[PDB]
C-alpha cells in the first residue's frame, strides 16, 4: 500500500490570488513504462470527483488554465494561478502506478469574502405536523459568510436546550456563502405546553442579535 | 457525451447480497479498463476493484477480496460490482470509473475518468422508511422585507439518500439542501429551502419533489402560505 498525505487540509483563500495544494507518497510512483501516474481531483458536496490534472501535470479537456500540476518521486503539488468562486470544494490527489490504487485524504479550499450577515427566517411547523407523534420547527440562516454563527431557541421566552439540531451546507460555488438550519423537535404535547417560538440569530455581521418568533396558532 | 449511469444502491441486511450496475455510453466500452471506488466520510477515498477491457483479469481491494466479484458484459455495455457476505462497514457511496484504454499493439496509461453518478450502499439490519414531507411556509408579515423564504422539512426516513428538487427542477437559483441529520430514533431528516420574491406568494406555485429511491417513495408538496 501506498500511502498518499495532503497538506495543509483547509486553506482560507482571497479572491485572485494563487493557491498550492502539495501531496506526498510513501513511496516513489514513477511506472515502468515512464509516466508517473498521480493525478488531482477535485470535489463539490452531493458529486463525483472530477479529475483536473493527470501525470503529474497534463491538463484535462475543459479544465480552466489557471489550474497547473508540479512534480516528481514522492513529491506534487496542484496549482491554481487566479483562484475565482467555483474552486471552493475538496482537493483529492490519487496514484495510478501501484494497485491497490489510493487517494490523499482531502484538501477543503475554503474562499473569504466580505462578511454577510444571515437573513434569517422562522417556520411554525404545520397544521400537519401535530398530529404526528413530533413537531418541528425551523430556524433558517440564508447565505451569510464567515460560517461561524449562534442560534439560540426561546420558548415562551425561556431558553431552550438539548431539543435543537444544526445542519450547515457547504460554502457556495457561486456566491461564497453559507447557510444554517436549527431545527426544534418537541413531543405532541409539549409543543401544546408553550405558546410562543423563537430563535436568536448571533453572527460578526450582525450589529445585534436577530430574533425571529411566531404564536402558536 | 462520455458518460457512466450507475444503478442498484440501496439498503441490504448485513449478510446479504447486492448487485450494482454502471452503464457507458458515447465511447468503446471494450477498449478500456474499469474500476469501482468508494467513499465514506470516515476512511475517504477507497478503491475496490479492477477490471481489465475483455473481462478476463480482475482485481481487489485486500478488504473485499473473497466478497465482492467484478464482471463485465461487452455487448450491453455494463458493468457490474457483485457483492456477497455484505458488512456493515461496506456502507458507502460506490462509484464507477473509466480506466486503461487498450489499443491493437500495446495499452495506454491509468486512470480513474470520468466517473459515475454514484450509488449509496447501506447495510443495516434496520428496514426502510419513507419520509414524511412538510412545507415550510412564511407568513402574511414581512410585506417590506423583499424576499421570501420556504421549504420543505423531509422527516424520518431510512437510509439515506433523499434527492429535492424544486418545480421539477426548473426552480434551482437560491435552493439550500441541507445535509441529513442522522435522529436519536435512528431515523434522517433534511430541510431544503429556497428564497424567492415577495412578489410572489400567491403569484406562482412552489413544489417540492423529493426522491427516495430506496422506498420507492417520490414526493410532491406544494408549499403555500
Amino acid at each position: 500500500y501506498v500511502v498518499m498525505t495532503q497538506s495543509p487540509l483547509s486553506l482560507p483563500i482571497t479572491p485572485g490570488q494563487p493557491a498550492s495544494i502539495s501531496c506526498r507518497s510513501s513511496q516513489r510512483l514513477l511506472h515502468s513504462d515512464g509516466n508517473t501516474y498521480l493525478a488531482w481531483y477535485q470535489q463539490r458536496p452531493g458529486q463525483p470527483p472530477r479529475r483536473l490534472i493527470y501525470e503529474v501535470s497534463k491538463l484535462d479537456s475543459g479544465v480552466p488554465d489557471r489550474f497547473s500540476g508540479s512534480g516528481a518521486g514522492t513529491d506534487f503539488t496542484l496549482k491554481i494561478s487566479r483562484v475565482e468562486a467555483e474552486d471552493v470544494g475538496v482537493y483529492y490527489c490519487g496514484q495510478n502506478t501501484y494497485l491497490p490504487y489510493s487517494f490523499g485524504q482531502g484538501s477543503k479550499v475554503e474562499i473569504k469574502r466580505a462578511v454577510a450577515a444571515p437573513s434569517v427566517f422562522i417556520f411554525p411547523p404545520s397544521e400537519d405536523q401535530v398530529k404526528s407523534g413530533t413537531v418541528s420547527v425551523v430556524c433558517l440562516l440564508n447565505n451569510f459568510y464567515p460560517r461561524e454563527a449562534s442560534v439560540k431557541w426561546k420558548v415562551d421566552g425561556v431558553l431552550k436546550t438539548g431539543n435543537s439540531q444544526e445542519s450547515v451546507t457547504e460554502q457556495d460555488s457561486k456566491d461564497n456563502t453559507y447557510s444554517l438550519s436549527s431545527t426544534l423537535t418537541l413531543s405532541n404535547t409539549d409543543y401544546q405546553s408553550h405558546n410562543v417560538y423563537a430563535c436568536e440569530v448571533t453572527h460578526q455581521g450582525l450589529s445585534s442579535p436577530v430574533t425571529k418568533s411566531f404564536n402558536r396558532g | 457525451e462520455v458518460q457512466l449511469a450507475e444503478s442498484g444502491g440501496g439498503l441490504t441486511k448485513p449478510g446479504g447480497s447486492l448487485r450494482l450496475s454502471c452503464a457507458a455510453s458515447g465511447f468503446t466500452f471494450s477498449d478500456f479498463y474499469m474500476d469501482w471506488v468508494r467513499q465514506t466520510p470516515g476512511k475517504g477515498l477507497e478503491w475496490v476493484s479492477r477490471i481489465n477491457n475483455d473481462g478476463r483479469n480482475k482485481w481487489y481491494a485486500d478488504s473485499v477480496r473473497g466478497r465482492f466479484t467484478v464482471s463485465r458484459e461487452n455487448a450491453k455495455n455494463t458493468l457490474y460490482l457483485q457483492m456477497d457476505s455484505l458488512r456493515a462497514e461496506d456502507t458507502a457511496v460506490y462509484y464507477c470509473a473509466r480506466d486503461r484504454p487498450v489499443y491493437r499493439y500495446w495499452s495506454g496509461g491509468y486512470h480513474l475518468d470520468p466517473w459515475g453518478q454514484g450509488v449509496v450502499v447501506t447495510v443495516s439490519s434496520a428496514s426502510t422508511k419513507g419520509p414524511s414531507v412538510f412545507p415550510l411556509a412564511p407568513s402574511s408579515r414581512s410585506t417590506s422585507e423583499s424576499t421570501a423564504a420556504l421549504g420543505c422539512l423531509v422527516k424520518d426516513y431510512f437510509p439515506e439518500p433523499v434527492t429535492v428538487s424544486w418545480n421539477s427542477g426548473s426552480l434551482t437559483s437560491g435552493v439550500h439542501t441541507f445535509p441529513a441529520v442522522l435522529q436519536s430514533s435512528g431515523l434522517y431528516s433534511l430541510s431544503s429551502v429556497v428564497t424567492v420574491p415577495s412578489s410572489s406568494l400567491g403569484t406562482q406555485t412552489y413544489v417540492c419533489n423529493v426522491n427516495h429511491k430506496p422506498s420507492n417513495t417520490k414526493v410532491d408538496k406544494r408549499v403555500e402560505i
